[PDB]
RNA sequence: GCCAGCGAAGUGAGUUCAAUGGCUGAGGUGAGGUACCCCGCAGGGGACCUCAUAACCCAAUUCAGACUACUCUCCUCCGCCCAUU
RNA sequence: AUAGGGCGGAGGGAAGCUCAUCAGUGGGGCCACGAGCUGAGUGCGUCCUGUCACUCCACUCCCAUGUCCCUUGGGAAGGUCUGAGA
């Protein structure tokens, strides 16, 4: 019986191992403190003992046994003192509480959390739910005629190349659109700035002759260029109270903010809202249910009856009218068939849908982070094919915000954040949510979601966004409902891979434009240079030894004009946006193959051919370009910010062809004859005691963008990082149209994309696949 | 990654040989050879069925690591003293052609030099047992790796004898200085059903015949490797 | 204030089951210090002293666990193939086989050995093809659920 | 307009909303297509073992994938009866999954035509019998 | 290209065996027996036989029997169906001289049928629509 | 003065009987040398060779700030004494 | 005057080498879809008949169970206080 007697051995070895793991995790040394999970853990668990829960305070009031000065200010007007410098939000005392707050073009915002959830954004955003503060992305109203508020914009996104809203008849009532705008006709392909529009009519009267109205949402680094732009285009013209707008805007609201006046011709009124209503973007698959389950309709038809004490009389005679009584339960019951759907990925092209919402803080769940699933019931499977063909809500859609006095009457009325969590306290309710509502919060909201990675067919439906707007009274008291849900939030770092994992580049600066990609660029250059030379040498390795300006981007002011002069000789910063032209630069980069006529496929459905004339005929169509580049690493490779592509030689090919998994070859070390002139300043500073140009600066960068390097360099990397969603590393740069069509002219043969890269603090080239997803 | 490929000297009985098998498919092993003692004493040509291991072994060898069956291979281990019996290797070459991969047992510095340049062989066996005269030269050693040619050392010093212990330690260390170590592989004899060790253990013998810090680990499995990848061009 | 350690795990491999039931921390701790100083001299026989213990030994299973220092695993680790002949009132030959060198880290030194016994008990199925003995498995796998 | 210029994004195709509940108690793996053959495997061998350590105890895993990936989710499933070598019973479930096509072009007098769609799923279901 | 596929439905058809089914059968790869084949499965509904159809598929051809035995979900509304999963050895010879090889490719097999799996099921579990 | 918490998977290191600053080779910077090459202003640059790269010290939930222990190093401010003109 | 040699003090929101191969180790990441669900074409059957055959036409080859990717002890991690993550 030994192989009998054998298996009780074993047997009990998969149970003690077990058991000597599973009881030392909830053991952590025989402490009571360190039992807790780490994300909540507070180091004040010896000063105060009311920082823990309730259960674990009575083994540590047995453990008591065995083991500055006041503040009497007004709060209030400190804080409104310092929001004369700064913006400082509604829920700034949210952020800044547990968020590193850095100062930047703007305001204050949060960027980086104290806590360290890096990889726990990303984990929250692809399975679990996420949302953001982005209220910087100003609005302008535009109010005048049908024939006016166009004829004015036609000559400002280009029709024939990008997406269009003049037009469209199908982005006006169902959905919203997203597009690049430009400055006046004569096409000068030098300004330009991305702006996701709205447009919205009433559907009842169905003519161009009622009030129409269409908002420019913005980066404040373009609010001195837009807003300078349509007035250039259009027509040349007691007791504590919060101070929910500006100081800034209030202490210019008499001679020039906001800028509110009228034309006389066209009649296009100009309607400058910076900080008037506040926008939460709602990134997640689970985002989809904390917004149907927490957020709650309001109940037309309980107030409507008899209840007549106060104002909110605004609804009121809403509910009066038959006809919006019926349509509030149709924006109700697609809201409440939101639960049924599964994810926000599959909705077609940002719709939207507003309604009305009594305020999701009468629930108010005691326990924190609650997540919970779907029901088990999956039933009503054609109310959901209804919405995803179709998807047609007009009925539905009821922007009721876009109104000036009824907005102005949700923050008349001044509720108290504090008293109403008092009432709780009053009432004693130990397990239900009993509020009185004669009188409620019946105020509405919009609801607009964002797809992601449309034109990269990689993912199809990564970042999938809701946005929460909404006016400015109810900040924080819409914020808190959500935290209690399970929502981890991240800052303007975790905005800053919303878009270098999507593929499309970043909207404060990194898009180099004439006024505004000049002024980030060099405030980037402003804290490297100071991060520069605050390392002292033999610390960092040099950059004239290795390879070139870096990682300071601005050759590009010289590297366009000498890829026209390699060239030409044998209208500046333009980028090639024109999707109907990224449709031909895709079929040349993107499939790489060859088995019997075309690219990884022989049917194709579209058209193969070589013509390099027709190549040349676009390279003198749109002189000194700039086109951006997805890239993806193989193996063995992690891209840095500010990297530099290079053009690989014909011995590259020949060795990656003979091994695979082969690293790429090294670079040659280069002169540096400015040494020389180091102590010939050192010895003359300290001689003139008794132009800084130290170890990597000089304004002589005219001969090095001809030919500096070994292998030729031609496009930068801006969001160079290790991707999460591939699994190795994913660049994103810019490159020129030369640069690329000098390197698909020499290679009508197999793989073409494969073009090396080169960090400048190392020395190892790397290749890459090129592949342009539009 | 292909890993833990070493050969057994075994031939006594089935039951004693298939317990070497299952306690190496125990361990680590993937690839587990049996060599064949061949010398000038009786001068017996066993090839075309020596042992039969696939017509005599229940077809499953499973270990308990990557969980793959075992390629069994046939190897040769000849023992060769005079010069006369060098030139039996070059006329069964062409006669039979089995025996996978050819090791070679030299005992002479003049017919160590045709067997890095002339005799065509896979690797060298090198064992020195009791007082064996045998110096390395190094023009011998350069050529033998520039053309692919390995090198055995085939230990069992911890059962038998303690003074052969002196002998494998001290030999390997002459061919230590001069090899630098590019082909070099280390296996192990057995004929008791217990005279084999695990998969990482070879990784420390390794470093305890010095020869590297991390290319130890590479001398049971890479080189290892070239074994059967250079022997299998010499049968084609 | 703390010192760096290393946990190597060890397996008996053999016949003769009866060198099994004689194991012992006394004999266990008596072998390897003698053989370090057989092998090697009096410099790794103490030096590979001032840490060396005992922690984890099943008689019934033939799992050996060792302590041993930063500074020297490599003698310890590399005298592991000339453990032969413990002596005792028979005769005797075990010889122990490493699985995989442990860099401190207890837990995962345990998660290690749960794999290792899960793979043995799955090849144990169709090999020995035992009524009774195919109870006693099912008898393994419904009691780790519970755990 | 389909014929000469115009784009095609395909949006999602709805699986549920069961893998933020499903890595809970049991284990779901969704396999996707041209990323590699050799970690999908591999990736169903660690989480089959993850006793304590992977989500909360290793209990049973199945498997999704559309028309393509049905191709290839059958492959990592019969390679796991050889690999793991113990009694696994393999149960699959037939389905129909919609897809909602959208192509729209960047013309004014153009309207998008959403195409009507559906795709083969299966559910391999993987147990864990006690032999 | 001449391959040699043995058979490895092996106890499960022998009460089958007694109904004599219908037996619809997918090679590898061929479009338009996609419209000969449902032309069959629509008639057998219509022509008198018990409530058992047989498929096949392996290689590439296991996302096509899927694919028809759903097409016939859509108009008989059969309510239990049985997917076995086992391996199917493929050895094709082709020519470089003639060079062979042994292929494990995966099978599947649906057994759409209404009647007489009421007995079955214990852990057999086909879906109910 | 006094009053407010959540047992629930997974920290760009995340261990908890307490993992991780590794080796070799090639560089950077800081000294020293040239029978070597190029540019021709006695000069300079490149190539090659030798050597230094540390001390203080260790993550246990994390972050900001103060304080303290520091030198392979760089920047600013100076003192003392020697020698020279 | 020559900050020429040697030494010492004070101060900074000073900083405390990098890169390539290989190895060890704790982890993390590693995307449900081929416009193939009445798909297309070829030769026969046939113009209504296809237990019709062929094309990895969309290469995904391979005894297929990671030779995949990234990171892994600091400026003060050290004490030891104040403050935040309600």
């Amino acid at each position: 019986k030994y192989i009998t007697a054998s298996t009780f051995a074993q047997a009990r070895a998969a149970e003690i191992s077990a058991m000597l793991k599973a009881v030392t995790q909830k053991s952590s040394n025989s402490l009571v403190f360190q039992t807790l999970p780490r994300h909540m853990r507070r180091r004040a668990m010896s000063h105060n003992v009311k920082r823990l829960p309730r259960r674990l305070q009575e083994i540590a009031q047995k453990e008591a046994e065995k083991a500055a000065r006041r503040c009497h200010m007004n709060r209030t007007l400190e804080f409104n003192r310092r929001q004369k410098k700064n913006i400082w939000l509604e829920t700034h005392i949210w952020h800044a509480k547990r968020f590193h707050m850095v100062k930047k073009w703007g305001y204050c915002l949060g960027e980086r959390p104290t806590v360290k959830s890096h990889r726990a954004c990303y984990r929250a955003m692809t399975n679990r739910c996420l949302l953001q503060d982005l209220s910087y992305y100003c609005c302008l109203e535009l109010k005048g005629k049908e024939e006016e508020i166009l004829k004015a914009l036609s000559g400002m996104c280009n029709i024939d190349t990008g997406l269009t809203f003049a037009a469209v008849h199908c982005l006006s009532g169902k959905r919203q659109g997203s597009l690049v705008l430009y400055r006046v006709n004569k096409y000068p392909r030098e300004m330009l700035g991305p702006v996701t529009f709205i447009w919205k009519s009433q559907r009842t009267p169905g003519d161009p002759s009622e009030s129409r109205q269409l908002w420019i949402w913005l980066h404040p680094t373009l609010k001195q260029d837009i807003l300078e732009e349509i007035k250039a285009a259009c027509q040349c013209v007691g007791e504590n109270a919060k101070p929910i707008k500006k100081i800034i805007g209030d202490g210019t609201r008499d001679p020039c903010l906001p800028y509110s006046w009228i034309s006389p011709t066209t009649g296009i009124i100009i309607s400058d809202l910076t900080m008037e209503m506040n926008r939460f973007r709602l990134i997640g698959p689970l985002s989809h249910s904390i917004l149907t389950e927490a957020i709650k309709a309001a109940s037309v038809h309980t107030v409507g009856e008899d209840t007549e004490e106060t104002p909110h009389r605004w609804w009121i005679e809403t509910c009066k009218k038959p006809d919006s009584v019926s349509l509030h339960c149709r924006q109700e019951a697609i809201f409440e068939l939101l639960g049924g759907i599964t994810s926000p990925a599959e909705i077609p092209a940002g719709t939207i849908l507003g309604l009305t919402v009594g305020d999701p803080r009468i629930n108010l769940p005691q326990k924190k982070s609650k997540a919970l699933p779907n029901p088990e019931k999956c039933q009503d499977n054609e109310k959901v094919r209804q919405l995803l063909l179709e998807g047609v809500p007009v009925e539905c859609t009821h922007s009721f915000i876009w109104n000036q006095d009824i907005c102005k009457s949700v923050t008349e009325n001044k509720i108290s954040d504090q008293d109403l969590n008092r009432m709780r306290s009053e009432l004693l309710v130990p397990g239900s949510q009993l509020i009185l509502g004669p009188h409620e919060s019946k105020i509405p909201i919009l609801l607009i979601q964002q797809p992601g990675k449309v034109t990269g067919e990689d993912r199809l439906g990564w970042g999938s966004g809701w946005d929460v707007l909404l006016p400015k009274g109810w900040g924080m008291a819409f914020w808190i409902p959500f935290i209690y849900r399970g929502v981890r939030v991240g800052g303007l770092k975790e905005s800053a891979v919303h878009s270098q994992y999507k593929r499309s580049p970043n909207v404060p600066g990194d898009f180099p434009d004439c006024p505004a990609g000049m002024l980030f660029a060099e405030e980037q250059a402003k804290n490297l240079l100071e991060k520069y030379k605050r390392r002292p040498p033999a610390k960092r390795p040099n950059y004239v030894k290795l390879g070139t300006l870096a990682p300071f981007c601005c050759p590009w002011e010289q590297l366009t004009q000498d890829w026209e002069s390699r060239v030409q000789a044998y209208s500046h910063l333009c980028v090639l946006r024109s999707r109907k032209l990224l449709k031909q630069l895709s079929a040349w980069c993107g499939p790489s193959s060859e088995d019997s006529r075309g690219g990884r496929r022989a049917p194709g459905r579209g058209q193969q051919g070589l013509t390099r004339e027709a190549c040349l005929s676009i390279l003198g169509h749109f002189p000194r370009a700039l086109v951006w580049v997805s890239l993806s690493l193989l193996s063995k490779g992690s891209p840095e910010p500010h990297t530099m592509i290079c053009v690989p030689a014909k011995e590259d090919f020949l060795q990656l062809h003979e091994d695979w998994h082969y690293c790429g070859p090294q670079e040659s070390k280069h002169s540096d004859p400015f040494r020389s002139k180091i102590l010939k300043q050192k010895e003359k500073k300290k001689r003139e005691k008794r132009e800084a140009l130290t170890l990597g600066l000089w304004s002589g960068p005219l001969p090095r963008v001809t030919l500096h390097c070994s292998r030729t360099l031609l496009g930068f990397v801006t969001q160079g990082d290790f991707s999460m969603a591939v699994g190795c590393g994913e660049a994103l740069g810019f490159v020129s149209l030369t640069g690329l069509l000098d390197m698909l002219s020499s290679q009508p043969a197999a793989q073409r994309g494969l073009v090396l890269l080169r960090p400048p603090a190392s020395l190892q080239y790397r290749f890459a696949r090129i592949a342009i997803e539009v | 990654a292909v890993f833990a490929d070493l050969d057994l000297r075994a031939g006594s009985d089935l039951k004693a040989l298939r317990g070497l098998v299952e306690t190496a498919a125990h361990l680590g092993y993937s690839v587990v050879a049996i060599n064949h003692i061949v010398d000038f004493k009786e001068k017996k040509q066993e090839i075309e069925k020596p042992v039969a291991v696939s017509e005599l072994f229940t077809t499953l060898p499973i270990v308990q690591g990557k969980s793959r069956p075992i390629k069994i291979l046939t190897r040769l281990t000849i023992i060769v003293s005079d010069p006369s019996h060098c030139n039996v290797l070059r006329a069964t070459s062409s006669r039979a052609r089995l025996y996978d991969v050819v090791a070679v047992f030299p005992k002479t510095e003049k017919l160590f030099h045709i067997a890095c340049t002339h005799l065509d062989v896979d690797l060298v066996c090198i064992t020195v047992t009791e007082k064996l005269p045998f110096y390395f030269k190094r023009p011998p050693i350069n050529v033998a790796i520039d053309r692919g040619l390995a090198f055995e050392l085939v230990y069992s010093p911890a059962i038998k004898d303690s003074t052969m212990r002196r002998y494998t330690i001290s030999s390997a260390l002459n061919l230590m200085q001069i090899c630098k170590g590019k082909n070099v592989i280390i296996s192990s004899a057995a004929e008791r059903p217990l005279e084999i060790r695990g998969p990482y253990d070879v990784a420390n013998l390794g470093l305890l015949f010095g020869l590297s810090e991390s290319d130890a680990k590479a001398a049971v499995s890479t080189n290892c490797r070239a074994a059967l990848l250079h022997g299998e061009t010499r049968k084609t | 204030v703390r010192f760096k350690h290393r946990y190597l795990l060890c397996e008996l491999v053999s016949d003769d089951p009866r060198c099994r039931l004689s194991l012992d921390d006394r004999v266990l701790s008596s072998l390897v210090r003698d053989t370090i100083a057989r092998v090697h001299g009096t410099f790794g026989a103490a030096a590979c002293s001032i840490g060396f213990a005992v922690r984890y030994l099943n008689a019934y299973t033939g799992i050996v666990l060792l302590r041993c220092r930063k500074e020297f695993y490599q003698l310890v680790w590399s005298a592991l193939p000339f453990i032969t002949y413990l002596e005792n009132k028979g005769h005797r030959y075990p010889c122990f086989f490493n699985t995989l060198h442990v860099g401190g880290t207890i837990r995962t030194c345990q998660k290690f050995l749960i794999q290792y016994n899960r793979r043995q008990l799955l090849i144990l199925l169709q090999n020995c093809t035992d009524e009774g003995e195919r109870e006693a498995i099912q008898k393994s796998v419904t009691r780790s659920c519970l755990l | 307009g389909a014929v000469e210029a115009e784009l095609d994004p395909v949006e999602y195709t709805l699986r549920k909303r069961l893998p933020s509940r499903l890595p809970r108690r049991p284990n779901d793996i969704y396999v996707n297509m041209k990323t590699d053959f050799k970690a999908q495997l591999a990736r169903c061998q660690k989480l089959l073992d993850g006793g304590a350590r992977g989500q909360n105890a290793c209990s049973e895993i199945y498997i999704h994938g559309l028309g393509l990936a049905i191709n290839r989710a059958i492959n990592i499933a019969l390679q796991l009866q050889a690999g793991s070598f113990g009694s696994l019973q393999v149960a699959a479930n037939t389905s129909t999954v919609e897809l909602v096509d959208e192509l729209e072009p960047e013309t004014d007098t153009r309207e998008p035509l959403t195409r009507i769609r559906n795709n083969s799923a299966i559910h391999i279901r993987v147990f864990r019998v006690t032999p | 290209m001449e391959n040699f596929r043995k058979v490895r439905g092996g106890p499960g058809s022998g009460p089958f065996a007694d109904l004599a089914p219908g037996a619809v059968h997918m090679r590898v790869k061929e479009g338009s027996k996609i419209r000969n084949l449902m032309a069959f499965a629509t008639a057998s509904m219509a022509q008198p036989a018990t409530r058992a159809i047989v498929f096949s598929g392996c290689g590439r051809a296991t996302t096509k029997t899927v694919t028809c035995a759903e097409i016939l979900k859509r108009r008989l509304a059969g309510l239990h169906q049985v997917t076995r999963l086992r391996y199917r050895s493929v050895r094709e010879v082709w020519q470089s001289a003639s060079l062979s090889v042994l292929k494990n490719v995966p099978g599947l097999a649906i057994l759409l049928s209404k009647d007489a799996l009421d007995p079955r099921q214990p852990g057999y579990q086909p879906p109910n629509p």
